[PDB]
RNA sequence: CCAUAUAUAUAAUUUUAAUUAUAUAUAAUUUUAUAUUAUUUAUUAAUAUAAAGAAAGGAAUUAAGACAAAUCAUAAUGAUCCUUAUAAUAUGGGUAAUAGACGUGCUAUAAUAAAAUGAUAAUAAAAUUAUAUAAAAUAUAUUUAAUUAUAUUUAAUUAAUAAUAUAAAACAUUUUAAUUUUUAAUAUAUUUUUUUAUUAUAAUAUGAAUUAUAAUCUGAAAUUCGAUUAUAUGAAAAAA
């Protein structure tokens, strides 16, 4: 097996998230709210 | 060769090699250590030592091998024969008995107790000379059957 | 013997034993002398320096028939020659555990003997920092005094001092302290001391109440801090475990840690290194000396400018208000130096003829080996690593 | 004064011993997501450091804490051999040979 | 490959004791010793310890004649101590020859190899 | 030690904001540690083997 | 012999350690609060202890929920779970 | 074949541990010389003394008989039995019950021994980190700080790089019941961190079971039945 790092100089210049806002959208929850 | 390190050689060449450890004190420390705690026996040794030294202002390290070689019995009765010791035997018997005495005294510290143990043993005042008679006296009566 | 074996060779006066031997004398004026070999002490020094508690414990002094010193070109005469000669003689000694650090003070304290100086020794400050003896607020004086500690200090500096030097002093001011003298306390309730009458000795002779002693404390420094007709010397051992000790083990009404500076004799003690306690005379100085036996911190090494101050670092381990004093008086430390291979020569040369040396060492070992084998074996230069290998290394 | 905020704000991504500002990012699911991100966080450090106009956090030490933690877990091995000790007088010296130098004609 | 004095006239070598190990450099002096810096008596409490690293030199008589500057890794105390005792028996053979069966003699040329075995 | 509390709250409320990250000088328990944990479902899912295979 | 509250001290036993020992509310940082409140210095044993502050001592161990009271707590604890 | 010692190669000596790493090779199953003992008479063996050596350990590797083994969980085959149930699923319960008896381990029963403290940080090895690991900091317990335990926030590292993790005993100081072998008041001293005089002055400051209260941790869930912290409690355990 093979493992490469680069280095490249350079110049200077959520899947719990979007369903805990669906789930407290949700009737069961907006109810307490 | 060079001339300077070819006189070195000669000059060691008469001289002994220096003993590494003295072996009476290392087989008594080792005798006071437990545990691998050799540093701790060493200490409890050399201040015992230290009093010896203190209050008789000998050698301590020659008074206590003159202590061992005394106290302890040359031969000794098993099972019933006399059978003769070795130095590191007599060494075991003779410390055993003087550490037997130490700690009947008073210090809470051990290297007190043992110190001035040896101390009075510089000066000739020791129970453990009676044992040391009693197994002598032993090995006589059983002399018949060595 | 009941005691542990320090306790027991501190106490057990196993010095009786000791064979005499006819060194010279410790005489600074005659420094060039002495230099470079083993002394004794005056007898006027050693009742001094007995009464100040110049001599510790764990130094082998049992083994002598008194403490003795090497006088060392590179530690005594170099720090006697500077508290001599710097305007400002404020010093702190350092140096690796066991250099050389206490007998130094102790032979600044014998050069302050035979020079007619007042010495005040504060030997050992963990007793009025660990909580073993009682405390009081005074209110007058904002802080909290000791006074079991006073009274001991007290006799101290009375008996280590010369007592004609220490009357010459008239007070500057008049005293009343409560009479606690067992004869007249009933009859007389106060004893009163004048001005230009009574004398720095008749206050330091005072008996007072435990509540008031410590106000006699600052009558004493007061007076010996206006007076300009004899040196101070203020000589504190151990002093490292004062800068990494900010608050003692007395706790107040409320059951918070009291901070060492509202102690009185921490006070006392920054008051006068800090030089906010100025002595009038000039030739005054102030010896301080670390221990081995505290911790170390970033405090002293930032106080002396080794180390930058490093602001993040906890109070534990820097305290910024012992910087502080100590920078404010030019406080300047003296390295002890590790004995070199010719003073390590002499010092075994003396054990010689104290028969301190075991058999293996002087009965059939080359002297040379011998000096060679010990400068090695005490780290280079180590005194106590040099006793240890020859009177406690037995292997 | 910006190149002290930039370290302030970096906080224990900069190491002072060293000099080097370092970040890492693996929390989008591609290499290209993860460097566009640390650049935009290095233009916003950047443009706060420079930004003397509200505060520029001069009266705050640069704290070293984080780096004597990270130390104190490797071995230092900093001594050499004293300069003093050495013995140049000492060292072995070339002897002539006569056959290679007539063999490097 | 005969062994020599660097440019600086030190002779370099390594010793190892259980898991310790040690390198020193020897160099003609007056019987200074620095271990990893540090002066032998910090580095190293136990005196025994110290016995051991000056055994050597004892043997062939030389402290007082040689500045040694240790530096030891791994292990605890009497695995460093004697791992430097071994480096500077190696270490002075160079210095003279002869002497190699004398140190051979007093045991500090042999690697100690006893080691933690379940 | 002696910088004062305020300025190292402003130190961290602006660098958290840099480097976006929750500021929670109260301490209030957030939840936020469930947020951040990974997903472990899919190699969970697949510890006997791919189902997929060829019969 | 020195006597707080019907309980007897040997002399030389530290004030902070043995209330701690012999009152049973009374637990180190307690005793050391008690010793702390009444100016005790931290290693002051009991026959350094004047008649004044002995009673002091009663007075704010009285104070406290100690011996009879704290046992009855306990078992009534104990009851009421079992009930 | 490991290990050990050495040589070569490799590393732009910042993935640093070059005192290292891991490939290849070498080495020993050591050898020589005398002296004394014996000898199947030396060209033998042992002991001792010399000489050269770094040289001193370990593992694996074949068959044949005998007996045991169905958590034979070291299988396979066969036989036999159940097939609305001896198969299968869910909820809760049990495997943790307590008179005894015994095996093993841990913590103890104190002074050759326990405790506390020790920041330019005494001194390791071998492992682990993509089904993680958790730094520093901050906050609370909590008391200037430290220590310890949680919480907040997740820096770096998926690793000779960063983290778990400043190893701990050691060593030094201080303390320690039994112990009037102590503390304290006065004097006292050329022992001053101390001495002396006169006065007063069987379970602990060992042990940590059990129990109470309040918190915390993991988990959807800690009741039967988990772990941790704080304040209390403070049992048995001494002799042979
Ligand atoms: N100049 C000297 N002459 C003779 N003996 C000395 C000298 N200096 C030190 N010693 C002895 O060496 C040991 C060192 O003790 P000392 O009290 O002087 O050390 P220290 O540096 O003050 O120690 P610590 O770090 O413990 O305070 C003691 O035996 C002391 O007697
Ligand atoms: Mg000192
Ligand atoms: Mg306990």
């Amino acid at each position: 097996g093979m493992k490469c790092n680069f280095f490249q100089r350079s110049e200077i210049s959520s899947a719990v998230g979007q369903k805990v806002l669906e789930l407290l959208d949700s009737p069961d929850f907006k109810k307490h709210l | 060769p060079t001339a300077e390190q070819l006189a070195q050689w000669e000059a060691l060449k008469s001289v002994p090699i220096p003993p590494r450890k003295n072996a009476t004190l290392d087989h008594i420390t080792n005798m006071i250590m437990r545990h691998g705690k050799k540093e701790k026996a060493q200490t409890i040794l050399s201040r015992a030592l230290y009093l010896v030294y203190c209050q008789t202002r000998q050698d301590p390290i020659q008074a206590l091998e003159k202590s061992l070689d005394e106290l302890a019995p040359l031969m000794m009765t098993k099972t019933v024969i006399p059978v003769p010791l070795n130095k590191r035997q007599r060494n075991r018997i003779a410390w055993n008995w003087i550490v037997q005495s130490a700690n009947q005294r008073v210090s809470s510290d051990f290297a007190v107790r043992l110190g001035e143990e040896l101390t009075a043993i510089a000066k000739g005042t020791s129970s453990a000379f009676e044992k040391r008679d009693q197994i002598h006296k032993t090995a006589i009566a059983h002399r018949a059957y060595i | 013997l009941y005691k542990n074996w320090t306790n027991t060779t501190h106490t057990a006066q196993l010095q009786q034993t000791a064979v005499p031997l006819a060194l010279p004398i410790f005489n600074f004026d005659d420094i060039s002398k002495t230099l470079n070999k083993v002394v004794s002490y005056s007898n006027k020094q050693y009742k001094s320096l007995h009464h100040l508690g110049s001599f510790k414990k764990s130094q082998f002094n049992e083994l002598f028939q008194k403490p003795v010193c090497l006088v060392r070109e590179d530690a005594t005469n170099s720090f006697l020659k500077k508290l001599v000669s710097h305007p400002v003689k404020k010093f702190i000694i350092t140096g690796e555990p066991g250099v050389g650090k206490t007998v130094l003070l102790s032979q600044a304290h014998a050069y302050a003997v035979d020079s007619k100086q007042i010495i005040i020794n504060i030997s050992y400050p963990e007793l009025f920092l660990n909580g073993r003896n009682d405390f009081s607020y005074d209110d007058d004086l904002k802080l909290f005094i000791q006074p079991m500690y006073l009274k001991k200090l007290i006799r101290k500096i009375l008996k280590a001092n010369d007592p004609a030097l220490l009357k010459s002093i008239e007070l500057s001011k008049d005293y009343k302290f409560s009479n606690a003298n067992p004869k007249n306390a009933s009859v007389k309730p106060f004893v009163t001391l004048n001005k230009t009458k009574n004398t720095v000795l008749d206050l330091l002779s005072v008996m007072t109440h435990p509540h008031n002693r410590g106000k006699l404390m600052k009558a004493i420094i007061d007076e010996l801090s206006v007076q300009s007709k004899v040196p101070i010397m203020f000589t504190v051992d151990n002093f490292s475990k004062v800068l990494t000790t900010a608050y003692s083990a007395y706790r107040n009404t409320e059951n918070k840690q009291i901070y060492s500076l509202d102690l009185q004799m921490g006070k006392l003690m920054m008051d006068i290194i800090s030089g906010e306690t100025k002595f009038a005379n000039g030739e005054s100085s102030t010896i301080l000396a670390i221990s081995g036996v505290d911790r170390t911190n970033k405090t002293l090494p930032v106080a002396l400018g080794k180390i930058p101050v490093d602001p993040y670092v906890t109070r534990y381990h820097y305290e910024p208000k012992f910087v502080e004093l100590l920078q404010k008086g030019n406080v300047t430390e003296f390295e002890v130096p590790k004995l070199n291979k010719q003073e390590v020569n002499e010092l075994i040369d003396y054990y010689k003829q104290s028969n301190v040396l075991l058999d293996k060492d002087i009965t059939g070992k080359k002297w040379e080996n011998l000096i060679d084998e010990k400068y090695f074996l005490s780290g280079n230069g180590n005194p106590r690593e040099l006793l240890k290998s020859l009177v406690l290394s037995h292997r | 004064k910006s190149l002290h905020k930039f370290r302030i704000l970096a906080r224990s991504r900069y190491d002072h011993t060293t000099d080097i500002f370092k970040m890492s990012s693996d929390k989008f699911e591609h290499a290209s997501q993860n460097a566009r991100y640390l650049h935009d966080i290095l233009q916003r450090l950047l443009a706060e450091s420079k930004d003397l106009t509200e505060d520029d956090f001069s009266d705050v030490p640069l704290d070293t804490r984080h780096t004597i933690a990270k130390s104190l877990r490797k071995k230092k091995r900093d001594y050499e051999f004293p300069e003093h000790w050495k013995r140049p007088e000492d060292a072995p010296k070339k002897k002539f040979d006569i056959v290679d130098q007539l063999l490097s004609t | 490959k005969i062994k020599t004095l660097d440019e600086f006239g030190r002779s370099i070598a390594v010793g190892k004791r259980k898991s310790s190990t040690a390198k020193v450099f020897v160099v003609r002096g007056t019987g200074e010793i620095l271990v990893n810096g540090r002066q032998l008596n910090d580095y190293f409490l136990k005196m025994k310890d110290r016995e051991s690293i000056m055994y050597p030199l004892q043997v062939i008589e030389s402290v007082g004649k040689y500045n040694i500057f240790a530096t030891t890794s791994g292990g605890g105390p009497t695995g460093q101590a004697e791992s430097i005792m071994h480096a500077i028996a190696k270490a002075l053979v160079v210095f003279n020859p002869l002497l190699k069966s004398r140190l051979h003699k007093a045991g500090v040329l042999t690697r100690d190899y006893r080691h933690v075995e379940r | 030690m002696n910088v004062p509390k305020a300025r190292l709250l402003k130190v961290a409320e602006l660098s958290a904001k840099i480097f976006d990250q929750n500021f929670n000088p109260s301490g209030i328990r957030t939840g936020s540690k469930i947020l951040n944990e990974r997903l472990k479902g899919p190699s969970v899912a697949s510890y006997y083997g791919n189902p997929d295979i060829l019969k | 012999v020195v006597h707080i509250l019907g309980k007897g001290f040997k002399g030389k036993e530290v004030i902070k350690i043995a209330l701690a020992s012999k009152f049973y509310g009374i637990g180190k940082t307690t005793a050391e609060k008690i010793c702390s409140k009444l100016g005790f210095y931290p290693w002051m044993r009991m026959h350094q202890l004047s008649e004044p502050q002995i009673m002091s001592i009663a007075s704010e161990l009285s104070t406290m929920t100690i011996e009879g009271d704290a046992r009855a707590i306990v078992k009534d604890n104990i009851a009421l779970k079992r009930k």
